[PDB]
């Protein structure tokens, strides 16, 4: 379990949180090209919507 | 009045009265292609077995190799009262443009998809050469159409099997991102607008991506009276070019190389014009192809017409209910082989408490011991032994296999063979032939024969351009089927075996077997035997 680690200490009691995002801004992102996905499907044919409907 | 709006109206129609034929036969090729459990993404579906096991596969194996093993090619012959080698040239350039490789696959492919959806088609498409032409720096080749029954959309109001009645065709092209960067450059079409047109196909199968871009290229064939040149050939007679072959390139140079005009007049012939469309503009407008006929060839099984309605089969529509039942009785069985209990004796716990170690299954004892009294009942009650009954598969299930089954082999036999189909494809073969006829008059450099050598009668424009220069008189061959052939030699030892075999042994046979030696392919001892034939049969006259 710890060869998962990603930070140095645990949660300890009252440490202080700091918000990073203080005045409104127009985010400019960054990725890896492979950390977003995008599932899609089709509706499925005998839905129960879509009774009808060629 | 908008050309995309009459293109579109047309297509619209077409594809509107061919729904229900071409539905059926994309089922009937994912199910002989890819799988018999259809109806991907089903809502209402969890997870049981589903077992694939299939009599119809085999029977279309041993069909399509019945009529692989017996191959149809086209044979121009002679007409009646023309010169009896009128057909050797067009013989010769479709059996050197006919050899590849592509030509061959096509009809395979074509073939195939006849035997199992009812429907193949394929193309006949004009190239430029350099290295290898088969005449006037251009080949003709024929290429393959994958699924023609969802990819080729043919004009409604055609009435017969080759589609030779039809004024119009469409056909739908899906490619990738590159494949539509490759069409465009081929082309010369914009490649930063994306295209779009019907989709023809069906998110049927898991596939993890599909096709997103589409194309057509739409057909029409224009039957027209137009102007017709009467000249005078500078050798002898007189020969017809048609005014818009030469219409601009060659209209001065035919009086300075030194024909001098006779005459006009209007012959009625037909055009083929075709256009690149998109569901939104018109990309090619009517840019004209050589040929009388649309280029594509198609192939039918089992065809005709209904009420108004075309309809074609092949030989897996009419299997389909049995396999499916044989597919979802088996999945039963299964089932039923799987999650049943086994048999194993009922006990009451008290009958064998403290002896729970001699029925789990060891050989340790020489029998089995069971309690005989309790306290509060005095001695335990008795019954027989009562044991789980064993897993049976229902009547039921078992007529019903061996009659599903029974049903299938019953009704998948085309035919008693595939005499009928492979009479669909020497049709479609004679159509190809008189579709190839037309391009070869349009495009290469057909020589004319005199009694007095070819005549191979042609002038260049001021362009460095060559104008082919084809008379009217090029009907001279008809369109009949015969055996595959490579080349007019292979075609020729064919033909001297075929007459060797019949001839008794007089002075004829001397005579062709002399021939068949002249005839032959080269070596070294071949070449001594081909060296003598010809020797003995110019010694002997």
């Amino acid at each position: 379990q710890r060869a998962y680690a990603n930070v140095n200490t645990s949660l300890a009691d009252a440490m202080a949180v700091n918000i990073l995002n203080v005045k409104d801004a127009r985010t400019n992102v960054f990725w890896a090209d492979d950390a977003i996905r995008i599932v899609s499907q089709p509706i499925p044919a005998n839905h129960e919507l879509f009774a009808g409907m060629k | 009045e908008n050309r995309l709006e009459s293109i579109l109206s047309r297509f619209d129609a077409d594809w509107t009265a061919s729904d229900e034929a071409r539905r059926e036969a994309k089922n009937d090729l994912f199910f002989s292609r890819v799988s018999q459990w259809d109806d991907w993404l089903s809502q209402y579906t969890t997870l049981q077995y589903r077992g694939q096991f299939d009599v119809v596969r085999p029977v279309v194996r041993k069909l399509v190799s019945e009529m692989r093993q017996n191959p149809i090619d086209v044979l121009y012959r002679p007409k009646d009262g023309a010169r009896p080698d009128a057909a050797d040239v067009l013989m010769g350039m479709y059996r050197t443009d006919m050899r590849h490789n592509t030509a061959k696959i096509a009809v395979n492919i074509a073939v195939r998809e006849q035997i199992e959806a009812g429907v193949g088609a394929w193309r006949l498409v004009t190239d430029y050469e350099d290295q290898s032409p088969t005449s006037n720096n251009q080949v003709i080749r024929r290429e393959p159409i994958h699924s023609a029954c969802s990819h080729v959309i043919w004009d409604s109001n055609s009435k017969l099997m080759d589609k030779s009645d039809a004024r119009h065709c469409t056909v739908i092209h899906s490619m990738s991102q590159n494949g539509w960067e490759d069409f465009a450059e081929k082309y010369d079409l914009d490649a930063d607008d994306i295209p779009s047109f019907q989709n023809p196909n069906d998110w049927v199968f898991p596939w993890l991506t599909q096709d997103t871009i589409q194309i057509a290229e739409f057909y029409e064939v224009v039957e027209k009276k137009e102007t017709a040149f009467i000249y005078q050939d500078p050798v002898t007679g007189e020969p017809v070019s048609y005014f818009k072959r030469d219409i601009k390139d060659v209209i001065d140079d035919l009086a300075d190389s030194g024909f001098i005009k006779i005459a006009e007049r209007q012959i009625k012939r037909r055009r083929v014009y075709k256009s690149i469309i998109t569901c939104t503009a018109v990309l090619k407008d009517k840019q004209l192809i050589a040929g009388e006929h649309i280029p594509i060839v198609p192939v039918f099984g089992e065809w005709g017409f209904v009420e108004d309605k075309e309809v074609y089969e092949g030989v897996v529509r009419l299997t389909k209910d049995g396999q499916r039942l044989r597919n979802m009785i088996m999945s039963f069985n299964a089932d039923i082989v799987a999650r049943t209990p086994k048999k194993k004796p009922f006990f009451w716990p008290e009958q064998i408490a403290g002896f729970e170690h001699m029925y789990d299954g060891n050989d340790d004892y020489p029998y089995y011991l069971l309690n005989r009294t309790d306290e509060n009942s005095g001695d335990l009650p008795t019954q027989p032994l009562a044991y789980y009954e064993n897993p049976e598969v229902p009547q039921a299930n078992a007529y019903m296999l061996e009659a599903a089954t029974s049903a299938v082999k019953e009704v998948a036999t085309l035919g008693v063979e595939t005499y009928v189909f492979q009479d669909n494809l020497a049709t479609a073969m004679r159509r190809d032939g008189e579709i190839y006829q037309s391009i070869v008059n349009d495009i290469y450099d057909v020589p004319r024969n005199v009694t007095i050598l070819m005549a191979e009668v042609v002038d260049l424009a001021t362009g460095e351009k060559q104008v082919l220069n084809d008379i009217r008189g090029r009907y001279e061959c008809y369109t009949d089927v015969g055996p595959s052939f490579q080349s007019m030699k292979q075609q020729n030892r064919a033909e001297i075996l075929e007459l060797l075999g019949k001839t008794p042994q007089g002075t004829p046979e001397y005579q062709l077997l002399l021939l068949q030696y002249f005839t032959l392919l080269d070596g070294k001892g071949v070449e001594m035997m081909r060296d003598y034939a010809n020797k003995q049969l110019i010694q002997m006259g």
